[PDB]
């Protein structure tokens, strides 16, 4: 009688049950390429080789359909502790996942794990939905993958999606890079995560970027420290909006893409023109890489010169925005006028995976 | 009481069915078409330009562009009249435009000097230079008193069906086309024409399916010619196809490119691009075919940050130009590449626009048939392609200059 939400991300796995107001479990979306035989999710925080960390989601897209079995095997069995036969499953998908694929989900999902009844839907519709919107614009931005999602009427526009493989790993990289550069030496894999880490915590997007430039230079109001877990300390300088900078210029990290902003922009520009006023009234953020102070300002200010100057433009950066996805998929998975569009079991062995596609 | 095919010097004739035909196409034309062409007439330099350089943007700039309902209506205009059989034009180049970058002799000298001359023919005489943009031709070799801007004069035979606009600019007749094709220059000889020496080049049309912004009919033809495309795969070389696009690509290109198959072999690899490469001869590219790929520095041995690279500098281009203009570029990766010219998020930045022509029965694949592919109506090229240069041409982008490649697929 309850349903569960899965949702699926490039790094992160975000699970529970639907009625909740966060996922119980958030796990690593990682796996294993060995030599008992392989340790799933946040337990390969050991053996991460030479049994090594294995990714089976890659920019958004599911592409290791087996590691991905384990992946959804770890989540209802040793972190859920349900049985996947008892409960309708909502799974998220990226903006632009092939109807291959999502049958491939659907067939594994009810022949594998014998789901009485399953929904995928759209990462960036839910998020959207989650905070009373069925007309916006959503910036998604992750671990592998950000997108640009206009959406009209709960559905979304899919030749004005903007796809860049520009995230939170590349900025963990870059930071990576930057501080190898002042005279550390970040370059292991494990070395890796106190980046994620130093990123998470310091990291910020400067409103002016040459001017944030100037201040670090002559004086020393923008320094951070930060204990290793050696219990060395280290400084931390410009590296902390150098970082987060190259979301608005890929080129930074040699990336020849738009940067976020552009990015936003080509996707309302290939909207027509009517519903247009609407989406920049309705700009949504979510994603862990949203989550920069200061990010939802510079956004403001890069559209705001972008745009005709009488535009409205709205930013929305809700504090829940990363399990916003998540959160939208429980609020889904409640909602009674949802019910219907359940796929059971029934339907499934009837009309096979391409039932799929109910037109929402 | 027919028009030959070819009114050489005979410029009084020329003129009197040029009149005539005039008249008569000019009947034709509907209230946009007039008006695009006496607009033309005022501004024809401008008009031209913009016609050159106009499917390099995204298309809401195309489609919000001011001189783009010019555009549209002026190749109406043009293609109204279709010869019934093939016409002979000649017109006036600069020798910039087929990548012979110095005077053949100076606009005083009367003589073109066997090393000028020979040099020449080296450089043009053995590619296709792509043609584009309104043009003013005239239909007899001009003579004493014509104006002749140049030490070169471009003899093209149109072939049947080219579309060709003859008008009257108040005293004179003019005709105008749009170029959308490819020239081959035959033979190069000298002549002389009031007292001076000039080059005349017999060239020849060849024709290339290029639908430059229109994504669109490009797509039709692409889904037309290759849905089936799929299906006639081996099971082996289906799965490592889906691997490349859903993904592999990185890891196989990557290879490619240190030369891994010699220099560290990886036969997991080898199989997959073996694979690959037999699977793009199940279809080969039908017609031949313009496709456009938008290019890093990394593919030109240069990088983001080269200050070579920096193309708002003449210096850069000329010396881009120096490097690469008449030589030819191997792609030892898979290429992918598009049918549409414009410019997209995923490149916006890049500033090489590598503008490919492919013979008809090359290895080639229109992997966008296969739905749900992220590449934007992609066609895929074979790894270890090799590509003619033969011209670098450039253009404005908001402030950022950015070159085109006039480049030939030679297998
Ligand atoms: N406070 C923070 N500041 C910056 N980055 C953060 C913060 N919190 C999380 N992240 C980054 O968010 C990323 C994960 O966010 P999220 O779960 O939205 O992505 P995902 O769904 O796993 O992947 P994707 O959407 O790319 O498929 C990681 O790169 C992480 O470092
Ligand atoms: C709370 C939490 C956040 C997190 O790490 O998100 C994900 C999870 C992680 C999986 C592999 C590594 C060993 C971590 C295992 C356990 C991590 C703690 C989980 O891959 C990321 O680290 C990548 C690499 S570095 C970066 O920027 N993205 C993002
Ligand atoms: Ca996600």
């Amino acid at each position: 009688t309850t349903a569960l939400v899965c949702d699926n991300g490039s790094g992160l796995v975000k699970a529970g049950f639907a009625g909740d107001d966060a996922p119980r479990a958030v796990f690593p979306s990682i796996v294993g390429r060995p030599r008992k035989d392989s340790y799933v999710g946040d337990e390969a925080q050991s053996k991460r080789g030479i049994l090594t960390l294995k990714y089976p989601i890659e920019h958004g897209i599911i592409t290791n359909w087996d590691d991905m079995e384990k992946i959804w095997h770890h989540t209802f069995y040793n972190e859920l502790r349900v049985a996947p036969e008892e409960h309708p499953t909502l799974l998220t998908e990226a903006p632009l996942n092939p109807k291959a694929n999502r049958e491939k989900m659907t067939q594994i999902m009810f022949e594998t794990f014998n789901v009485p009844a399953m929904y995928v839907a759209i990462q960036a519709v839910l998020s959207l939905y989650a905070s009373g919107r069925t007309t916006g614009i959503v910036l998604d931005s992750g671990d592998g993958v950000t997108h640009n999602v206009p959406i009209y009427e709960g559905y979304a526009l899919p030749h004005a999606i903007m796809r860049l493989d520009l995230a939170g790993r590349d900025l963990t990289d870059y930071l990576m890079k930057i501080l190898t550069e002042r005279g550390y030496s970040f370059v292991t894999t494990a070395e890796r995560e106190i980046v994620r880490d130093i990123k998470e915590k310091l990291c910020y997007v400067a409103l002016d970027f040459e001017n944030e430039m100037a201040t670090a230079a002559s004086s020393s109001s923008l320094e951070k420290s930060y204990e290793l877990p050696d219990g060395q300390v280290i400084t931390i300088g410009n590296e902390r909006f150098r970082c987060p900078e190259t979301l608005f210029q890929p080129s930074f990290i040699g990336m020849e893409s738009a940067g976020i902003h552009e990015t936003t922009y080509n996707s309302i520009m290939k909207c027509d023109i009517d519903i247009r006023k609407d989406l920049y009234a309705n700009n949504v953020m979510s994603g862990g890489t949203t989550m920069y102070p200061g990010i939802a300002d510079r956004m403001q200010k890069e559209i705001t010169a972008l745009a005709p100057s009488t535009m409205k433009i709205k930013i929305i950066a809700p504090p829940e925005r990363k399990y916003s996805v998540w959160i939208g998929g429980s609020i889904l998975a409640s909602l009674s006028t949802f019910q219907q569009m359940w796929i059971t079991k029934q339907e499934y062995d009837e009309a096979g995976p391409s039932i799929v596609h109910r037109k929402c | 009481i027919e028009r030959p095919e070819d009114f050489l010097k005979d410029k009084e004739n020329a003129i009197q069915w040029e009149k005539k035909e005039a008249e008569r196409v000019e009947k034709n034309l509907d209230t946009l078409e007039k008006e695009a062409l006496e607009l033309y007439k005022k501004d024809s330099e401008q008009i031209s330009n913009y016609s050159q350089t106009r499917q390099y943007f995204y298309d809401y700039q195309i489609e919000s562009n001011p001189r783009e309902k010019e555009y549209k209506n002026l190749r109406n205009a043009i293609s109204k009249n279709k010869i019934d059989k093939p016409i002979n034009v000649y017109y006036f180049e600069s020798p910039e435009k087929f990548a012979f970058n110095k005077e053949i002799r100076t606009e005083n000298q009367n003589e073109i000097s066997l090393e000028k001359f020979n040099e020449l023919k080296e450089t043009i005489q053995d590619k296709l230079f792509k043609q584009d943009g309104f043009k003013d031709v005239s239909l007899y070799e001009p003579g004493n008193g014509d104006e002749k801007p140049t030490p070169l004069l471009i003899h093209l035979k149109l072939p049947k069906n080219t579309g060709m606009l003859p008008y009257i600019n108040s005293n004179d007749v003019k005709t105008l086309i749009e170029q959308d094709y490819s020239i081959k220059i035959d033979k190069i000889v000298r002549i002389v024409i009031e007292g001076k020496q000039y080059i005349k080049a017999e060239a020849s049309i060849v024709n290339s399916l290029d639908f430059k912004d229109d994504v669109s009919k490009g797509d039709l033809w692409g889904k037309e010619n290759y849905s089936d495309w799929s299906n006639k795969l081996t099971p082996n070389e289906l799965a490592d196809v889906n691997d490349y696009m859903r993904g592999g690509y990185t890891a196989i290109n990557n290879y490619l490119i240190s030369n891994g198959p010699l220099n560290n072999p990886n036969p997991e690899l080898d199989s997959k691009v073996n694979n690959i490469e037999n699977a793009l001869k199940l279809t080969p590219i039908p017609s031949n075919l313009i496709v456009y790929r938008r290019s890093g520095p990394q593919e030109f041995g240069l990088t983001l940050t080269s200050p070579e690279y920096d193309f708002n500098k003449i210096e850069n281009i000329d010396a881009f130009k120096e490097k690469w203009e008449g030589k030819v570029i191997t792609y030892p990766n898979f290429i992918s590449t598009s049918i549409g010219s414009v410019n997209m998020s995923a490149f916006a930045k890049r500033k090489i626009i590598l503008r490919i022509n492919i013979p008809k029965d090359s290895p080639g694949a229109y992997l966008s048939a296969i739905p749900g592919y992220a590449g934007e109506y992609e066609v895929l090229l074979n790894h270890g392609s090799k590509f003619k240069i033969n011209k670098v041409d450039s253009y404005k982008d908001g402030t950022v200059t950015k070159l085109i490649l006039d480049a030939t697929l030679i297998n």
